[PDB]
DNA sequence: CTTGACAAAAGTGTTAAATTGTGCTATACT
DNA sequence: AGCACAATTTAACACTTTTGTCAAG
């Protein structure tokens, strides 16, 4: 079983056993290098954090798409005739094509290369859907210049809700 | 007086810039030497001072 | 400097419009384009700094 | 700016500044009733029109969007009360 | 320098370029909100480099605004102004 | 790196000459026929098995898993299919092999040609996909034209692929690039008429003009037919649109929200809601609490008149009178009072 | 990404030097540099 | 009801995600071209993330507030006000289960020191560029028997599953 | 507060005109 | 880029019902 992207990942992710591991890793605590101590402290704080907050590490691999409220990011018409539209919607839309596609791909019976090509373009538009940027080159309206902002793009940034709007209005 | 079907549009004038007319520029959509918008009917840039 | 880059992506625009359709006369008129060269003026004559 | 028509930015250091003397109702004021607060700011308008003194605002409808924002992310937004328990932040919408 | 452009092929090359007449004057244009600009018409000659096929015509290319006479320029009815960039010479 | 993945995963299995695709093609007819001619077996469709094949070809557990909720599961609505053809003679169990070949050969003819598809995409950029998503759905035209290509013809798979390809791609142009849903024909239609412009512009050396421009177009081509359309085709407008020269202001912070009715509005309707409810009390017991089942005050729906009377006892035309004398005997209250003569809009 | 074809190498980097085209160098650089380090160059080139 | 003195934030779940949802929007048409209304699968859709206006429901078989959060039985629309549609998620049912990126490009990475792998590794992995062991089920490698939390590539793979073989024209 | 009579507004149904969604095109073309 | 054609939607239209109204009770 040598299965490659997110699918294997959520697979192994879910056989973690949090107990099991932390023991391990005290143990491996106790050793006199530096190295393995160290590793031991700042990867046990990350088992530990699940096993405290008892949410299963498997999630990280997710199945749905929390799609946000259309009116958060609506598409409204002003004056003049023509309308306008948010970054993150074009960025959905990208997403769904790819998902959609994939699924058209699967039933089909096609081949492994289309397959992993698809299925990868998959992990990125989604992940383009969060943070976009953040991995490779940033997608931008098609034929022009300004990067879509993401999610993850309007809660950083000076501007960010944060700021802009809940820290000062 | 009944909900008539056409309602007010017509633009007033900004809080604050009082002037007088000056500048009664038309632009109908079908006259010479004027191409409009796309699906727009006869628009008007006054001018106030 | 607009004027040759806004150029060259018609100079691409010309060379595929040529390997396709009838090559045996095809006046340039057919061949040149408009838009590849003007929109890529007026964008810097509009949102340059 | 003048021309759309509005008020001026309470940004985060004006923030502070109140934080400072210790004006607390004031701020609050800014961050829901005389800014954003949906039912708030109508229920101001209602006070004072009606000439006595507005309650006291609940939900800033901007931190309402951050909720489902973060959730877009798969963020759960659990919002407790006094002691760790539940809490609608949005009133009766979403409950499904 | 964009020129010829080639490609048994296609050899077209350049050979003017016709100064247009300003459609409507730098006034129209303010009044139109429009940019004072005009048709920069563009003559050249495609050829075949087999064929031998000589063929001629005048193409176009598209509007180039025109400079007022103190330096500034008319853009959608709004006159703007194009400044100077400043960076060390090309060389060595 | 997804740009040069793709290219450097076709790059690694080589192409097909004149041999090998003459006999692909081949395997994959011979696969097919062996599928119908199994379809009198056990009496399955030739599309029913034909699936069945993927079940153990080009994935075990991962092809009917997951297509939703609800698919054709493997062991309920598949395993009955995979060990039922599974005891026949040879003269049976041989077409098996012949579909399993020939079903395996599909995709390998599939993925010798995709270093053509790639290339293909190539030229149909601007779309609205960078690259990638074009080479995708250039992949599944291959698809099509694979299972409706004919060796028999003694024509290059090139050729009849390409066609597909072009079609599966200029397809997905139009149901991906618009932000707005903007049907086939309408962008058909829409290529046909710029192109017209896009020509005639160097023609006449300057712009058409939707009279001549649509003049040319055909019959029933107005201005207006070519203007309409217009809008209709200009996509939407990104809300981080700049506004201004400054880098601070955004387009959406630019857009009002009058979804929601306003403060003043929150008072200006709940006081009309009130200032006609104490001007109200100056009518009859039935000509007000008919008066507010006539302008839905009561339940919300309006009720009309035929029920009424029927909810009074009264008749059709008596409530019709009671309405009318109940109205304008407000409206002297009104004109003495000036309290709600206001809200004229 | 491209292949290490030997014609590929023969072609891009070739465009990247000695075409005036792809490069101009400026009239002031053709120039200037010139007037330093002691030599003739012809083009708006690098090489030839 | 209860006054709100805490505030927590953690992970979520796809089942939590799929609650979160009133529908799973599909189709990449916006809004139509012509009615400007919300589409059928509509990243917009007034169907499953409530009413554009207030109890009027889409069709209209219920216009007012008299019939009060009664679900529409002919277009679908539940009858509410229009705020609905800035608190009700949905959701997208992604085909092949994928990750978040936060977790993989974030500076501790969480999903690395979690599985105990490498940013770099673990992206070839997560992103469909490399296979990865899972019960190698006594395959030899190159004289050491491959194990499972282990990289692999698509010629080995390959292989392994379907056996080496040599070519000669 | 009421009856019969009756225009206009509104309703139920079929068909025509319009709109919208799909499938194909084979010299060869990687 | 262009096209024939099936699938739906929308529009035109034929006609019944409801509701509102006039004059007299
Ligand atoms: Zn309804």
């Amino acid at each position: 079983d040598a299965r490659m992207g997110a699918e294997a990942i959520q697979e192994l992710l879910k056989e973690l056993d949090l107990e099991k591991l932390e023991r391990e890793l005290l143990e491996e605590m106790k050793h006199p290098s530096r190295a393995r101590r160290a590793k031991a402290r700042k990867r046990l704080e990350v088992v530990r954090a699940f096993l405290d907050s008892g949410n299963r590490p498997e999630w990280m691999i997710l199945e749905a798409v929390p799609v946000l409220p259309p009116d958060l990011r609506p598409m409204v018409q002003v004056d003049g005739g023509r309308f306008a539209t948010s970054d993150l919607n074009d960025l959905y839309r990208r997403l769904i094509n790819r998902n959609n596609r994939l699924k058209k791909l699967l039933a089909q019976g096609a081949p492994e290369i289309i397959i992993r090509n698809e299925k990868r373009m998959l992990q990125e538009a989604v992940d383009a859907v969060i943070d976009n940027g953040r991995r490779g080159s940033p997608v931008t309206n098609p034929g022009s210049e300004r990067p879509l902002r993401s999610l993850t793009d309007i809660l950083s940034g000076k501007q960010g809700r944060f700021r802009q709007n809940l820290l000062g209005k | 007086e009944k909900a008539r079907d056409v309602k007010d549009t017509s633009l007033r004038v900004p809080p604050g810039e009082g002037g007088i007319v000056v500048g009664r520029l038309r632009l109908r959509r079908g006259d010479p030497g004027v191409e409009l918008k796309p699906g727009v009917r006869e628009v008007v840039r006054v001018f106030v001072a | 400097d607009q004027f040759r880059v806004g150029l060259a992506r018609l100079a691409r625009g010309v060379r595929e419009r040529m390997v396709m359709g009838s090559p045996d006369t095809l006046t340039p008129a057919k061949l040149v384009n408009s838009r590849p060269l003007e929109a890529a003026l007026r964008e810097f004559f509009s949102r340059s700094q | 700016g003048k021309a759309q028509f509005g008020g001026q930015r309470f940004g985060e250091m004006e923030v502070w500044a109140l934080e400072a003397y210790g004006a607390a109702h004031t701020l609050q004021e800014m961050l829901t009733i005389k800014s954003d607060d949906i039912e708030g700011r109508n229920a101001a308008y209602q006070a004072i029109i009606k000439g006595e003194d507005v309650p006291e605002p609940s939900v800033p409808e901007s931190f309402r969007v951050l909720v489902k924002e973060l959730q877009a992310l798969a963020l759960d937004v659990q919002t407790l009360d006094e002691k760790d328990n539940p809490v609608d932040i949005f009133e009766g919408l979403a409950s499904k | 320098e964009t020129f010829p452009i080639e490609e048994g092929g296609l050899v077209l090359d350049f050979l003017e370029y016709r100064i247009g007449d300003p459609p409507f004057s730098q006034d129209e244009c303010r009044e139109k909100d429009l940019t004072y600009q005009a048709p920069l018409y563009a003559r050249l000659q495609l050829i075949h480099k087999d064929t031998g096929l000589i063929k001629e015509d005048e193409v176009f290319l598209g509007h180039l605004p025109l400079m007022t006479e103190d330096g500034s320029f008319i853009i959608n009815g709004a006159d703007r102004v194009i400044v100077s960039q400043i960076h060390r010479s090309p060389g060595v | 790196d997804p740009v040069r993945q793709y290219l450097h995963e076709i790059g690694q299995v080589p192409l097909l000459t004149l041999e090998e695709e003459i006999d692909l093609a081949r395997k994959v007819e011979e696969g097919m026929e062996a599928i119908k001619k199994l379809s009198e077996a056990t009496g399955l469709d030739q599309e029913l098995i034909r699936e069945v094949v993927r079940a153990k070809i080009l994935g075990t557990a991962r092809i009917q898993k997951i297509p939703g909720l609800k698919e054709k599961p493997d062991p309920k609505t598949v395993e009955e299919v995979d060990g039922k053809l599974k005891s026949l003679p040879k003269e049976l169990k041989r077409y098996l092999h012949i579909a399993r070949e020939g079903e395996a050969a599909r995709q390998h003819l599939i993925e010798a040609n995709l270093r053509l598809v790639v290339s293909i995409a190539k030229k149909y950029t601007g779309r609205g996909l960078s690259f990638l998503d074009l080479i995708q759905e250039g992949n599944q035209g291959l698809i099509r034209a694979v299972e409706k290509f004919e060796y028999k013809r003694r024509f290059k798979f090139s050729t009849y692929a390409t066609w597909w390809i072009r079609q599966a791609i200029n397809r997905a142009i139009a149901d991906q690039a618009r932000t707005i849903r903007i049907p086939v024909h309408m962008v058909e239609t829409i290529n046909k008429l710029s192109r017209t412009a896009r020509q005639l512009q160097q023609e006449l050396g300057r712009e058409p003009s939707y009279e001549e421009i649509a003049e040319a177009m055909g019959p029933g081509w107005d201005a207006k037919r070519v203007e309409e359309t217009l809008k209709i085709a200009q996509e939407p407008v990104s809300l981080e649109t700049p506004i201004g020269d400054e880098k601070d202001s955004f387009y959406g912070d630019f857009i009002p929200d009058e979804n929601l009715p306003s403060p003043v509005e929150a008072a200006a309707q709940s006081l009309l809601s009130e200032e006609l409810e104490k001007a109200l009390s100056k009518l009859s017991e039935r000509e007000a609490m008919v008066l507010k089942l006539r302008k839905g005050l009561i339940d919300g729906r309006e009720h009309t008149l035929e029920e009424v009377g029927a909810y009074f006892g009264v008749t059709r035309e008596r409530i019709r009178q009671i309405e009318n004398k109940a109205l304008r005997k407000l409206k002297y209250h009104e004109s003495r009072t000036r309290k709600l003569r206001d809200f004229l809009e | 990404g491209d292949p290490p074809k030997k014609d590929k190498a023969l072609a891009y980097l070739f465009g990247l030097l000695a075409d005036p085209k792809r490069y101009d160098l400026g009239e002031a650089g053709r120039y200037k540099a010139e007037e330093k380090l002691g030599v003739g160059l012809s083009g708006r080139t690098l090489v030839r | 009801k209860k006054e709100v003195r805490k505030v927590r934030i953690a992970l979520a779940s796809p089942e939590k995600i799929r609650s979160w949802s009133y529908g799973e929007v599909e189709k990449p048409e916006t809004i139509n071209y012509r009615t400007l209304k919300p589409e059928r699968d509509g990243l917009f859709d007034e169907r499953i993330f409530g009413p554009i206006k207030d109890y009027e429901c889409a069709c209209g078989k219920y216009k007012r507030q008299r019939f009060e959060g009664k679900v529409c039985e002919r277009c679908g629309v539940e009858v509410t006000r229009s705020i609905v549609r800035r608190y009700r998620m949905g959701h997208i049912e992604l085909a092949t289960p994928a990750a978040h990126i936060w977790f993989v490009k974030d500076v501790p990475s969480k999903i690395g020191t979690l599985l105990d792998l490498s940013a770099t590794e673990l992206e070839q992995v997560l992103y469909f560029n490399k296979y990865i062991v899972l019960d190698p089920k006594g395959a030899v490698l190159d004289g050491v028997p491959v194990e499972k939390r282990q990289l692999l590539t698509d010629e080995e793979y390959r292989e392994l599953r379907y056996g080496k073989q040599e070519t000669y024209p």
